[PDB]
């Protein structure tokens, strides 16, 4: 799985024609050391492949893998603003706020400009985060009409989209906490569903996809919220853990051919 | 006991008749004695039929083959037991099951044994341990029986194919473990000898 | 390199006031000041070797009845208390190399020579490999004992 | 062992009671003149063979090699010479597979020894004894020892104890590889 | 799987054979076979794909739509009514047989999980099948049927030799 300026071009060509499946064996496992012989790589091309890449996993309902791709073009260091870095920004926000609750910070070798320019630029993406901890989905409705002009400027309509639909899956697993065996009648009040019949229809998307287990109680009209019987006994988890082994260890030893070679050319 | 098996088999090849019938109740009601592969097998038992010597050869069918339920269903055509006959019939009984099952469960004996608790049912069980009849482990979570080491009832004329086939497994399935583990020995001893090599050769073109 | 050497403790009324190190070895950074006076206490043997003994003879008579106690093994449950607990002395070692990495041992005027223990990163390596390594020593113990009797079962 | 030469018909009598010791002796014989290629020594081992109807227990010479442990070389070594070794490789590998290989080989000679005996019995060299198959029928009935649903929800759960200890550890050998190779190349290539 | 080898073998030939615009039977293998692997997000980006010349021109990649549209609302009782109405005898008829057949077997895994005591009027518009026949096939399985209510009560050593001399040295 190497890297270089083909494979840049290649995440571009699935943006236009909107067919992610050839990107899925070149996208799955990690890549590293990128071809370079006589110069064919730039750095208009890091910061582009990056960009591209993290679309993918969006839409694809990973949000684990999208994370660390948009992580990477922020990182990167720069003397000024550009299109690419302010997309990248505004991006890592609307991804974390779906996770978790709040940003993530950034690392200590980001670049400057990230936390002078971009940052108050983007005054629109750093108030729906604080909105956000409060879970209030009357708020939330609110500050989509206000920033509708920015979102479209931008071309960043349709990832605003999927915060709104968040919010109410985020108070779901936030009463399974505190609360085990709530109402039906009473989870249409703090989740604010507007009636009862509402709130059966929501319960059951999120089984389907796997977010939480729960069992819906029609004989007393209320819902149960339990938790995963999983004790991670089964003898496939031991496989797993052995499989991810098997990249570490191959890890360290492609750094001992690069830590070598380091030591036979002279330094300082 | 062992040297008592080699007296009962000495008086039945000498004398037989109605001195034959004797000897049969005088053996099952002297303790000691728990194999009757080589007493069923002779000419001399077979012989006793046609009345109250027919009860004898069948008593001894049932103390080989049969089991604890099989003698209560017929226990007015076979003659009665004593307070030592009866619980040596409990036994054999147990090394019956564990012949075909490796664990045999509790709600299996609490029907065949007749009992209602689970240290009646086992109180049986545990004299045979001391006199070195009966030895295995007693599970509790499960509620198995896990026999470990049992009489053989009879001579094992047909079960003796076993013996043979379980340790064919354990003489041949050593030379298969060992060649992996003899092989991991030389693959771990390789890549130290390729590492030191490897770490010596890169640090010494440093200075030049 | 094997080492290996004899000493004598010389009684009261016959040490000598004045004497080198007689098998100097290597010593850290911490105890070298004791041993330039402690040297004088004893003396250094030059050490030989010859075949004989005795008590390398009745140990295999023991193995033919005692061969049922070598293969007490299971060394994952003998000492589990001190793989437990190695854990959380390498938890103070971790943060120790946080704040290693942060100060930096690589200052203006005066380098390589800042911090009292320095290559924290380095140490705490060997420290959590440890409890890895004798963390699977004592599961190898056990996959070779359910590969050689777990592995029979019965017809 | 025992100085002479060619072997003698009165060594055969003192190798007898050696086997009541030990099941798997050694004879040695040393020669004045030559024999192999490097010391004049030679190793046998006691095999019996029947000569005409009678069973004498003859010998079997062997080829010997050199030091075939790491961990055994540098200790021999240090012995006759009485000066100094070179460093070289200690093979702590090595030294901790001995109780795993060596325990392969004891108990593969335990079965070979009862796996005749219980066959003898049922062909036609040992007599038909009832003792003998009552006493060795039960004995490899045990096997497998706690194979159920105990021993199954207890292996499976230490494997994922120490497995689990085991991603945490290898990750952090990779970061003492790449703590070397940064500040290399964050000095001579990268100059911020 | 079974079918997954023939989406692999399906996309192959969409990026060699056409040069700029493909061939409308084969855009309705591949929108079939993404609505019985139940995803909805590759078969919503591959409707997108399709230029509008070809919709209006190819009445039978609209009946295939129609039923993907449902799948993305996840309506049970929508699922059977969009099947028999536009079918097409080619290479579609062969692959919407199964779809019909993963829809009753996502109910069973959904009702199974997250309603333990569901209507029995409601659970015959999540299966297909009719009232007389969704209270018979559920008694032969295990789960109970109470009455006068209408309720249903359903639900080594090689890796480890490695890992020591590669930590060790």
């Amino acid at each position: 799985n190497q890297l270089t300026s083909i494979h840049a071009d290649l995440c571009q060509l699935c943006l236009l024609a909107k067919c992610f499946k050839p990107a899925l064996p070149y996208l799955d496992v990690d890549m590293m050391d990128i071809c370079k012989e006589n110069g064919a790589y730039d750095a208009k091309h890091f910061l582009c492949y990056y960009y591209y890449g993290g679309m993918i996993y969006t839409g694809l309902k990973n949000f684990e893998r999208a994370l660390y791709f948009y992580e990477q073009a922020i990182t990167t260091p720069a003397m000024a603003v550009s299109h690419i870095m302010l997309e990248s920004y505004k991006k890592y926000i609307l991804v974390s706020l779906i996770l978790l609750g709040k940003v993530q910070q950034l690392p200590k070798y980001t670049s400057q400009i990230v936390g002078r320019f971009i940052k108050p630029l983007s005054n629109a993406y750093h108030e729906l985060a604080q909105v956000y901890s409060t879970n209030n989905p009357s708020e939330l409705r609110n500050l989509v009409n206000k920033h509708s002009e920015t979102f479209t400027r931008d071309n960043n309509m349709g990832l605003v989209k999927q915060c709104l639909s968040s919010l109410y899956k985020k108070n779901i697993q936030r009463l399974t906490k505190t609360f085990l065996t709530l109402s039906l009648q009473d989870m249409a009040s703090r989740v604010q569903l507007s009636g009862p019949q509402e709130a059966e229809k929501y319960v059951l998307h999120m089984i389907e996809d796997g977010e939480i287990f729960a069992s819906i109680n029609q004989k007393d009209g209320m819902v149960s919220f339990h938790d995963n019987p999983e004790k991670y006994n089964n003898p496939a988890m031991l496989h797993n853990i052995d499989q991810e082994m098997l990249k570490c260890i191959e890890l360290d030893e492609r750094l001992k051919a690069m830590d070598q070679e380091i030591t036979v050319n002279p330094q300082f | 006991s062992s040297n008592l098996l080699e007296q009962f088999i000495l008086l039945a090849k000498g004398t037989s008749g109605s001195a034959l019938t004797a000897l049969i109740s005088q053996v099952l009601e002297a303790p000691g004695v728990y194999v009757f592969g080589e007493l069923l097998e002779l000419a001399n038992v077979q012989e006793l039929a046609e009345g109250a010597n027919a009860a004898y050869l069948q008593l001894l069918n049932l103390f080989a083959y049969g089991t604890y339920p099989d003698y209560i269903a017929n226990k007015e055509s076979l003659p009665e037991l004593s307070t030592a006959q009866q619980n040596k019939l409990k036994h054999l009984t147990i090394v019956s099951l564990a012949s075909r099952m490796k664990c045999i469960p509790y709600s299996v004996l609490l029907k065949d044994l007749e009992m209602r608790n689970l240290r009646e049912l086992e109180d049986l069980i545990i004299e045979a341990v001391y006199t070195d009849i009966i030895q295995g482990k007693l599970d509790q979570r499960n509620q198995l029986l896990e026999v470990d080491f049992c009489i053989g009832r009879d001579i094992r004329k047909k079960d003796i194919n076993n013996i043979v086939k379980t340790l064919h497994e354990w003489c041949d399935g050593c030379e298969a473990v060992l060649l992996g583990i003899e092989q991991q020995v030389l693959r771990a001893n390789q890549y130290k000898e390729n590492h030191n090599r490897t770490q010596q050769q890169v640090e010494a073109e440093v200075t030049n | 390199k094997v080492n290996l050497g004899a000493f004598r403790t010389y009684p009261k009324g016959y040490k000598p006031p004045d004497e080198g190190p007689s098998e100097y070895q290597t010593i850290p950074l911490n105890k070298i000041e004791d041993f330039g006076v402690h040297c004088k206490q004893y003396y250094a043997l030059e050490v030989s070797y010859f075949k004989s003994s005795l008590d390398r003879k009745l140990l295999e008579l023991l193995w033919n009845k005692y061969w049922v106690n070598t293969l007490s093994s299971s060394s994952l449950l003998t000492n589990a208390d001190y793989t437990t607990g190695q854990v959380f002395d390498l938890s103070e070692k971790l943060e120790q190399s946080e704040a290693q990495l942060g100060r930096g041992s690589f200052m203006l005027g005066l380098e390589t020579h800042d911090r009292k223990s320095e290559d924290k990163l380095a140490k705490a390596t060997r420290d959590s490999c440890k409890t890895t390594i004798e963390a699977i020593h004592g599961l190898m113990s056990q996959v070779i004992k359910d590969k050689l009797f777990n592995q029979i079962n019965i017809s | 062992y025992t100085t002479g030469g060619p072997p003698d018909p009165s060594d055969i009598h003192v190798h007898k009671q050696v086997c009541e010791i030990i099941e798997s002796p050694l004879f040695l014989k040393l020669n004045p003149m030559t024999k192999h290629t490097d010391l004049p020594v030679s190793v046998f081992e006691s095999v019996i063979d029947i000569i005409n109807g009678e069973a004498t227990m003859l010998f079997a010479e062997l080829t010997y090699t050199l030091a075939t442990e790491e961990a055994e070389r540098i200790g021999v070594d240090h012995v006759a010479r009485m000066t100094a070794t070179g460093s070289g490789e200690n093979s702590t590998v090595a030294e901790h597979l001995i109780a795993q290989h060596s325990a392969i080989k004891m108990l593969h000679s335990r079965v070979k020894l009862i796996l005749e005996y219980v066959k003898a019995s049922e062909a036609g060299e040992v007599p038909f004894n009832h003792e003998i198959l009552r006493e060795a029928y039960a004995l490899c009935h045990c096997l497998p020892v706690l194979s159920t649903d105990k021993f199954k929800t207890d292996f499976y759960d230490q494997c994922n104890d120490v497995g689990l200890m085991a991603y945490l550890g290898t990750i952090t050998k990779t970061c003492n590889t790449m703590n070397q190779f940064v500040n290399k190349f964050n000095v001579l290539y990268d100059r911020q | 799987f079974s079918f997954k080898k023939l989406l692999d073998q399906c996309e192959n030939q969409e990026l060699e054979a056409p040069g700029g615009i493909a061939t409308p039977p084969v855009y309705g293998q591949l929108l079939a076979l993404y609505l019985l692997h139940n995803d909805m997000n590759n078969a919503r980006y591959l409707w997108k794909r399709i230029p509008p010349a070809i919709k209006s021109a190819n009445s039978e990649l609209g009946g295939i739509w129609s039923v993907g549209q449902r799948i993305w609302q996840r309506d049970f009782p929508g699922i059977y009514t969009t099947i028999n109405a536009h079918q097409w005898s080619e290479t579609v008829q062969p692959i919407m047989e199964a779809l019909r057949d993963a829809t009753r077997r996502r109910a069973f895994a959904l009702v199974s999980q997250a309603y333990t005591s569901i209507i029995a009027d409601d659970f015959a518009a999540f299966v297909g099948l009719p009232v007389e026949e969704a209270v018979k096939g559920i008694l032969e399985q295990g789960w109970q049927a109470d009455s006068t209510t209408r309720m249903v009560l359903p639900r080594q050593l090689a890796r480890l030799t490695d890992y020591v001399a590669f930590l060790e040295n």
